């Protein structure tokens, strides 16, 4: 296939978009 | 300064397990402490 | 029966009246009355407790005046409002917490009165922050104990959760009482109006610090940072020699001047940025 | 007949009484595990963990000899436990309207009448067990016995059975008794109330009861009243993806953990399988600032129903969390792998629930237990070798003295998960369609709570799924098919239990036949019988099967 | 056009992977020593 290469790939854009605000959160919190 | 610590905390890698104590000691401590509470 | 799920509520005063009345007399074992709304056969809602003195000098847990209780138990019925009394309490000092032979008597008195008394024991020494540790409990019948029965039916996973202590484990623990599981009712009535009065400055921010002695602590503190970093000037040196380990070990008797030093940069670092600011915010604000 | 065709498709008794055919002909299970696990005589909760675990390997086999075996360690715990064994029953005759009145006969309320109201009183629990999603006589006969009883001792059995027959029904019949259930302003009708009150009402989001349930969650003092409805609210709204974020934003807005924990909930029903990143973030976040432990456990617990879509994600996530300083976190962590990725086999879950057990803390190693049964049931050494590296597992630490209750209460409990329904049933929260099985969601996300009541986990029937074909050519009549596979015999595998005192690769395979999903594309079709299937045989389930 | 227009997407996307999963993996260690240093 060649049109799931585009749209799986941005897919995980979104997805790794979230753990790196995540792990903001714990590095404070672990402080705290 | 803060150079001098955005490039070097690269360090923190390999090394990855920090065990409590241990398993077997964590049972032999429950078994010396259940004999002490029997005695 | 009881399942193991009791879940004792109690309040948000009682814990400093048991705190302040167990640390005031402390080595003696100190007690007095709880007085709370008994609700439904799992839980209880323990929301006063009021003190008993004592009967004589000695390490103990003395008796109860019916006339002094039956007296206090009117004058909150007549001025306040009417409670009831559910439990009762005593003060292991710095003992942790179990029952004794003269705790279960006492107590032994107060279940034949109400099924479901409440034993509670206080440690003021032991807690410091967040280790209060109260653990209320109540006597098991002994008579299953001869059965080899095993009481209290676990419906719920919610009392094997803390473990218990081996002291109280030496003690009567399992053969005579059980533990219950407690927790608190709060509110931000309260937790607003204790928040925002316990540490708070006024105006004093908003001002200058001894300004002669500000430059002069400034040099009470260089002068001496001047050696420490000689020393700073010393010790690394013997890098490019012996292991770290033995440069862990052997810096046990003597000084080092790394941590002493950036110890020093940040007081020296803070004590002068806040003068600063604060030193320049009155020019603009005053004229 | 077209006429017909609404009783056979539409009341669908056909997959209900063939589905039941199946495991009444397909029985492999055991005996010798229970007399491995009789030995651990105590009036713990090992009682009600063995006959909780026998209806659970026994699930619609309609098969009483675990329990007729004896009637003094059967009757031995009481007065929960007796509650407990007339609740076992109907899972063992799931899904059959006969021998659910004749076999309680013994156990109607008001024949024997002994000291017991909770082994009488808890029948017309299993009969909702029976007759969940199947409203019939079952909704006006477990109606009018709870329009006058005794208090909430048969109450529980006549409500929890009565709003699971009635599941997802919208009935104000049910929502009647229902209503007077819930302002008894008693502690012990709150389960009784708060599930079947949105069991009724599942995804129907009528807001005026909504108002009626919330409402009524803000004044009582009790807790179990404060609990049973923080599932009803969550599940009254169900797949909504926007239509709740108010409500779960005022939920998680109140001061109370057991709200906040209850609009964790509500967020993980409106977005069950779809990965949002609207969910993902608040869900995350709940999980890591809040302070209430049982708020942090739902809130990672949200995780697999939100993301069984691909469980490729969820182990890249959660083992990030299997290491937190709390063994709550670390708890509702190894449950969200069981939730996740428990259709699988997945060799990475398993490779992080394997130091899971190691943990000093009771209740992770419990959890670790629960979730290692729900990795692999039906999988047999060769989608994963951990298989038998485990079965000496549970019995290592049941057979141990020095364990907890609660630590070999997972093991106990993963018995009857590992070997459900003689390797025949299974667990699915998803059809080949795309769509989701919501009873399947519904038992798993009621099976969770087993920390505040014991026989809330029993609701796990509605999971168990067949995976077997069914040929057939006419409403009625069976065909003879033999057909074969191609691929590794080796696949196979069976239980075989070892009771101490030159490759065929053709499976020749009639009309109720177990067969393995992973198993449904390595078969053969069949070319030379008379019998040729007119569909393609890529499902499982009941085809037609055209004589040819 | 599927050429010059649909692949010129994939050139671009894998640029934000290989540093924001660079980032990532600085990041969790970061948490995973101070996380060590708690249960410790
Ligand atoms: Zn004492």
């Amino acid at each position: 296939d060649l049109y799931s290469r585009y749209k799986k790939l941005q897919q995980e854009l979104e997805f790794l978009e979230v753990q790196e605000e995540y792990i903001k959160d714990e590095q404070k919190n672990l402080k705290k | 300064h803060n150079m001098s610590v955005k490039a070097m905390r690269f360090p923190p890698k390999s090394y990855n397990k920090d065990l409590e104590s241990a398993e077997e000691r964590r049972e032999r401590e429950q078994q010396d402490l259940e004999f002490a509470k029997e005695m | 029966a009881v399942d193991t799920a009791e879940q004792v509520y109690i309040s948000s005063l009682a814990l400093l009246k048991m705190l302040k009345h167990g640390r005031a007399g402390v080595p003696m074992e100190v007690m007095g009355l709880m007085l709370g709304e008994f609700v439904d056969d799992y839980t209880v809602r323990v929301i006063d407790v009021f003190a008993m003195p004592q009967s004589g000098t000695g390490v103990s847990v003395e008796a109860v005046d019916p006339v002094f209780q039956a007296k206090m138990l009117d004058m909150l019925k007549q001025t306040g409002r009417p409670e009831m009394v559910v439990g009762w309490y005593h003060s292991h000092p710095g003992f942790g917490c179990w029952l004794s032979g003269v705790d279960i008597n006492t107590q032994q008195s107060f279940e034949a009165l109400s099924e479901r008394a409440v034993a509670v024991v206080v440690d003021p020494i032991q807690s410091v922050k967040g280790k209060v540790v109260i653990d209320a409990f109540r006597l098991i019948n002994a008579n299953m104990m001869v059965l080899g029965h095993e009481p209290r039916q676990t419906t719920s996973n919610l009392g094997h959760l803390n473990k218990p202590s081996i002291q109280a484990l030496i003690h009567g623990l399992n053969r005579h009482y059980y533990s219950i599981t407690i927790n608190y009712r709060k509110n931000e009535l309260e937790q607003k109006m204790l928040l925002n009065l316990h540490k708070k400055s006024w105006m004093e921010g908003l001002t200058l610090q001894d300004y002669s002695e500000h430059c002069k602590h400034n040099e009470s503190v260089v002068k001496e940072m001047l050696e420490l970093a000689k020393n700073y000037n010393k010790a690394v040196e013997e890098e490019d020699k012996m292991t770290p380990e033995q440069l862990a070990i052997k810096n046990v008797g003597k000084q080092d001047p790394k941590r002493h030093l950036e110890e020093h940069v940040d007081v020296l670092m803070t004590s002068n940025i806040v003068q600063c600011l604060a030193a320049m915010l009155d020019t603009v604000v005053f004229k | 007949d077209q006429t017909l065709k609404m009783i056979k498709i539409l009341s669908g008794e056909m997959a209900i009484e063939l589905h039941l055919q199946f495991l009444i002909r397909n029985n492999n299970t055991d005996l010798m595990i229970l007399k491995n696990t009789k030995d651990a005589v105590r009036n713990s909760v090992c009682h009600t963990a063995t006959v909780i675990a026998n209806s659970f390997m026994h699930c619609g086999t309609t098969s009483d000899q675990f329990l007729r075996d004896n009637l003094e360690w059967l009757a031995r715990a009481t007065n929960w436990a007796k509650f407990t064994a007339t609740a076992s029953l109907g899972v063992i005759h799931k899904g059959h309207e006969k021998e659910a009145l004749q076999l309680m006969a013994t156990y109607l309320p008001k024949d024997t009448s002994p000291g017991s109201a909770y082994q009488e009183g808890g029948g017309l629990y299993a009969l909702g067990l029976i007759h969940a999603n199947h409203g019939g006589d079952i909704i006006d006969y477990l109606l009018n016995q709870l329009k006058n009883a005794s208090n909430d001792i048969v109450r529980h059995g006549g409500s929890l059975g009565l709003g699971l027959a009635a599941m997802g029904t919208a009935r104000q019949d049910v929502y009647d008794l229902l209503k007077t259930n819930l302002y008894q302003d008693d502690a012990v009708t709150g389960e009784a109330a708060g599930l079947a009150l949105g069991l009724v009402m599942l995804g129907s989001k009528n807001a005026q009861a909504i108002e009626d349930m919330v409402g009524y969650a803000q004044e009582t003092q009790h807790e179990k009243i404060l609990r049973g409805l923080a599932v009803g609210i969550a599940l009254v709204m169900y797949g909504r993806m926007e239509e709740a974020d108010a409500l779960i934003e005022s939920l998680c807005r109140d001061k109370d953990p057991i709200l906040r924990r209850s609009g964790m909930y509500t967020v993980a029903m409106a977005y069950c399988g779809s990965g949002n990143n609207k969910a993902i973030r608040r869900l995350l976040h709940v999980a890591v600032s809040d302070v209430n432990d049982d708020v942090r456990r739902a809130a990672v617990e949200s995780l697999g129903f939100i993301l069984f879509r691909t469980p490729e994600q969820c182990p890249s996530v959660v083992s990030l969390l299997s290491e937190s300083y709390n063994p709550h976190v670390r708890y509702g962590a190894a449950m969200a792998l069981g939730i996740c990725c428990a259709g699988t086999g997945n060799k990475e879950a398993i490779n992080l629930l394997e130091p899971m057990t190691n943990d000093p803390v009771n209740y992770v190693r419990q959890g670790a237990l629960i979730a290692s049964a729900l990795i692999m049931i039906q999988q047999t050494e060769i989608t994963c070798p951990k298989v038998n590296q485990f079965r000496q597992l549970y019995s290592k630490v049941i057979n141990d003295k020095h364990d907890d209750v609660m630590a070999k209460f997972g093991a106990i409990l993963a018995q009857g998960i590992l070997d459900a329904g003689g390797h025949n049933v299974t667990i699915s929260l998803q059809s080949r369609t795309g769509h989701t099985h919501m009873p399947s969601v519904v038992g798993v996300l009621v099976f969770t709570q087993f920390w505040f009541w014991f026989p809330l986990s029993h609701f796990l029937s509605l999971a168990y799924t067949p995976t077997c074909v069914i040929g057939l050519n006419k409403d009625l009549k069976m065909p003879k098919v033999q057909y074969k596979s191609n691929c590794k015999p080796s696949t196979f595998a069976y239980p075989a239990p070892l009771e101490v005192p030159p490759e065929p690769n053709f499976q020749l395979l009639d009309n109720p036949a177990r067969v393995m999903p992973a198993q449904l594309k390595v078969l053969t079709m069949p070319e030379t019988c008379r019998y040729q299937p007119f569909k393609p045989l890529s499902i499982g389930g009941i085809i037609i099967l055209k004589d040819t | 056009g599927l050429r010059q227009y649909y692949l010129s997407k994939i050139e671009e996307l894998q640029l934000i992977v290989n540093d924001k999963s660079q980032n990532l993996r600085r990041l969790q260690a970061q948490r995973n020593e101070l996380n060590a240093k708690v249960r410790l």
